[PDB]
């Protein structure tokens, strides 16, 4: 009893299928997939962020020069400079000139702001998917448990042994590289660490927020402070990271395809409805019942009354139910046309009872299953007036 | 404090190891033709024996027991 | 509280225990951090 | 605003220090604003402490 | 001048090619990738190890029944049992005969071994391989930096700006599916977390060390105490991770294909020689020399002396340099049949100096270039005799 | 200013005087500033004297 | 005391410059191809842009 099943990756809805087990009374089930959270396998591979023009405050030697070293601080700007007269606080305070040196030198260092708001690279790779499954299963009534994909890992969590997938559409909608920032995640083909020229993105590149290490193209320049002044002229492109808060590109969770959702978290990409999942289920035996303790129902009869050709639950029909015993009496269409928004279905002595549906085909010739018994419900239905609200019941369009 | 097993008897054949060899106890040799064709090679000793290699042009390596790994040119 | 050469002071360059260095109109709230060379 | 323009007044003096910035406030979200509003949902923006610990 | 270069994964042997710059003196390279560490992209699926069954002191009651809940401890297996009379100090205790109860409980848990002894599953992708890249470079000499190999990295570390990769060869050593222990490496299809038969490995299945929740499908049945006396038959499994020791497979360091070493750090497969590398490099325009110092060497000739047809530089070639200036001349043979050792000669006026190489062909007709003068060192080589020590330096063969 | 507005206080009173005037501060270059910054190259600026002489 | 746009991003291409550009300020950029044929440009700048 294995059940087996081919399933529509679509978050928000049950996919109430039936255990045919031959010799025990069936059971429905109600699989909704609550959620397709992703988390690829990725890689930090450098932040960034605006620099800050961490100026060291420059050298002013009063008669003579003063012959500057290449400091290995990131990008460590330092230019020696002649001809200065620096004003400070008492006219100027160097005797000399012409002699009068002024050795400015400027560094790039991360923001305080790289710690908490700053951009964030990645090589992205496939992961693997999960799920936090709803079954409220048959006479259970309750599993609400996180899973996983891949077509071999079970999850004993309730009474039910589960296996999903893997599915056939691998649609990562992060691409292979991605920039994130806060939570907008952009699928940007960052240019990389170590390289990023000065203005555009990535002018600073540090491997993480400690990494005291970085590559700073920021274009550095430092030009003499003017007219026998202390001052520090760092002529500098203001970031890239400044750039891309007001000239970037839109947000993944805004530009995606097939459905997705996005979070500063695991890095998941949820509820990504698209493809099918096969999914297989290891029922607990106890749960089942009998087969000859359910009422048998045949020598029925099957009618809509009012079907409407839409989304939500518009579709109704009798049943003129025709009972031995009297109980629960599981029900499903196994023809995907008709979704039925009850899994089971009351019985006195062959009463009889409306249930609720949605269909997608003029004249729905479904089959019902009520706990072995089938039935035609054909008929025609209705179409709706008033289309303006969240997603459907329905999903089952095809030729009609 | 461990383990050791005494050292082969190296013997030069045409892309090819002859190993007279002799251990004190069980030891796992194997090897790694280092091809993409892999074709290794597992065997505990513990009966003094002479074993062959088919070396190939770009080498060969060689592991008796946990002695470090040797290996070899056999062009 | 230091003191530094202030580029528009009023008139022009003075040296204003006050002068303005590393501006940060960064944040979102209306704010920014300054630092005057002035301790206060 | 295209500066910034700082001052105290000791008492005798106005006593002033000017600068050159580039300012502006965005505020988090997909409206651009000019200025915070008194309503509104809270989200995540970036920000200054009060404090000194 | 940025010398793009394909070139060949190998691991412990330069590759001096030479920048033919139109203008300036040439420089030769000396790129060895002194290392091909990988770390793929990868996932901890579960910890496993041997389990422990920290068996729970049992109850005795001593006249009627203790019926037994299922605690959730993991694996928590309970069976109430009767019909005891405890021998325990005293003869028995319990005064009754039959009515003299005995509830039996064991539960499952990790090993102390399982934080420091335990095998470790995986479910691997492909990640991004490095190298700490040494160039002795030109007159540089020196550089020894780590380095990525995705076609848009530099890593300007001494002087240089490389670009490296992607390679061609994309063949990760370790499969999808991986189990790590210690040191050893297994690319074993482990079953999954959730899931893994009693005996069979992951019997135990932690998530991680930590991990209190877990799968211990061991089998774990507990039988009834002997003959009135305390005990506890726990009925067991030995563990997967018992077996998987002793019957298990071997290592990947031990059978994996295309030359690669292992180790349980970050996950690399080092030194994995396949394929070719398309490597390019910006040389800092200062190192060159300007054409118009290096002596011009034409009107020379050269030839082989003891030409050996083998792998160590055995082969070697006088040749009658016919310099203009006296100095250093870079060197290098275009063709890949002959690899020199030497990658600069030093000239007196039109001396004449040797040099080591290595060839493939018994009739080396391979092109020389000391520093813009090409000449063919045609010639017949002899094979040697004395072939077991490590890997050559050769690696040219070819049609011959 | 689309504007200018002037006054004192003589004390006991504000007593200010405004008016309309269009003006701009371009400065001279090819940048079109809002504002006179702290550094950058000097150039030639028309400009009115601090003096009385 | 007056005005100075950052510096460009000088970028090679054959016979193009490409310039990723990013001024401060709205900066009237222009050429002048050397040729008798004169083609200038003109364009104040005060978005970032790459231009050829």
């Amino acid at each position: 009893y294995e059940h087996t099943a081919v399933m529509p990756n679509k978050v928000g809805i049950p996919y109430k299928a039936l255990v045919e087990r031959p010799g025990y009374a069936p059971v429905h089930l109600q699989i909704q997939l609550v959620n397709t959270r992703i988390i690829p396998s990725t890689n930090l591979e450098y932040i960034t962020c605006k620099y800050k023009t961490k100026v060291p405050s420059p050298v002013v030697k009063c008669c003579g020069a003063t012959q500057c070293t290449s400091k290995p601080h990131p990008d460590y700007q330092c230019q020696v400079f002649t001809g200065v007269y620096p004003f400070m606080w008492g006219g100027a305070y160097c005797f000399c000139d012409t002699e009068n040196t002024q050795m400015s030198e400027a560094y790039v260092e991360r923001s305080e702001e790289c710690s908490i708001d700053h951009a964030k690279a990645y090589k992205v790779h496939t992961g693997t998917v999960q799920a936090m499954v709803n079954i409220t299963y048959g006479s259970v009534s309750w599993r609400s448990a996180d899973v996983y994909v891949n077509g071999e890992t079970p999850a004993k969590i309730g009474d039910a042994k589960l296996i999903i997938g893997p599915l056939s559409s691998a649609w990562s909608p992060f691409d292979n590289k991605v920039v994130v920032y806060g939570h907008e995640v952009y699928n940007y083909d960052f240019p990389e660490y170590g390289t990023g020229k000065a203005g555009s993105f990535g002018d600073l590149q540090s491997r993480t927020s400690t990494s005291n290490d970085l590559y700073a193209n920021t274009n550095l320049k430092l030009q003499r402070p003017q007219a026998g002044i202390v001052h520090t002229p760092f002529t500098q492109a203001p970031s890239g990271f400044e750039r891309w808060k007001r000239d970037k590109g839109a947000p993944l969770n805004d530009v995606a395809p097939f459905g997705c959702s996005i979070a500063l978290e695991p890095l998941r990409a949820e509820n990504c409805a698209v493809g099918s999942i096969p999914i297989s289920i290891d029922i607990p035996d106890a749960a089942f019942t009998r087969i000859s303790e359910t009422p048998t129902v045949s020598d029925l009869e099957c009618k809509i009354t009012e079907c409407t050709y839409a989304s939500d639950f518009g579709g109704i029909a009798t049943v003129a139910y025709k009972s031995s015993k009297a109980g629960n009496c599981p029900i499903h269409s196994p023809s995907g046309v008709a979704v039925i928004k009850e899994n089971d279905v009351t019985l006195a002595e062959s009463g009889s009872f409306t249930f609720h549906f949605s269909t997608a085909n003029i004249h729905p010739a479904f089959k019902l299953q009520v706990c072995t018994s089938a039935v035609t419900c054909k008929g025609d239905c209705k179409p709706p007036k008033d289309h303006i609200v969240d997603y459907p019941a329905q999903h089952t369009e095809s030729f009609t | 404090i461990a383990t050791l097993a005494p050292e082969p008897l190296v013997e030069h054949k045409h892309r090819t190891l002859i190993l007279h060899l002799h251990p004190d106890h069980p030891t796992l040799l194997t090897t790694r033709s280092l091809g993409s064709d892999a074709n290794p090679t597992r065997q505990w000793i513990e009966r003094p024996t002479t074993v062959n290699f088919t070396v190939t042009g770009e080498g060969l390596e060689y592991t008796w027991g946990n002695h470090p790994p040797k290996r070899v040119w056999a062009q | 509280p230091y003191i530094a050469d202030c580029p528009n002071c009023g008139h022009s360059r003075c040296d204003s225990p006050i002068a303005i260095e590393e501006v940060r109109g960064d944040a979102h709230a209306g704010v920014i951090r300054i630092q005057t060379s002035a301790m206060f | 605003g295209d500066t910034v323009t700082v001052g105290f007044h000791d008492g005798p003096n106005r006593h002033t220090c000017t600068v050159a910035h580039k300012v502006e406030f965005r505020p988090v979200g997909r409206e651009k604003y000019r200025h915070p509003p008194e309503h509104g949902v809270e989200l995540p923006c970036n920000r200054y402490t009060h404090k000194r610990a």
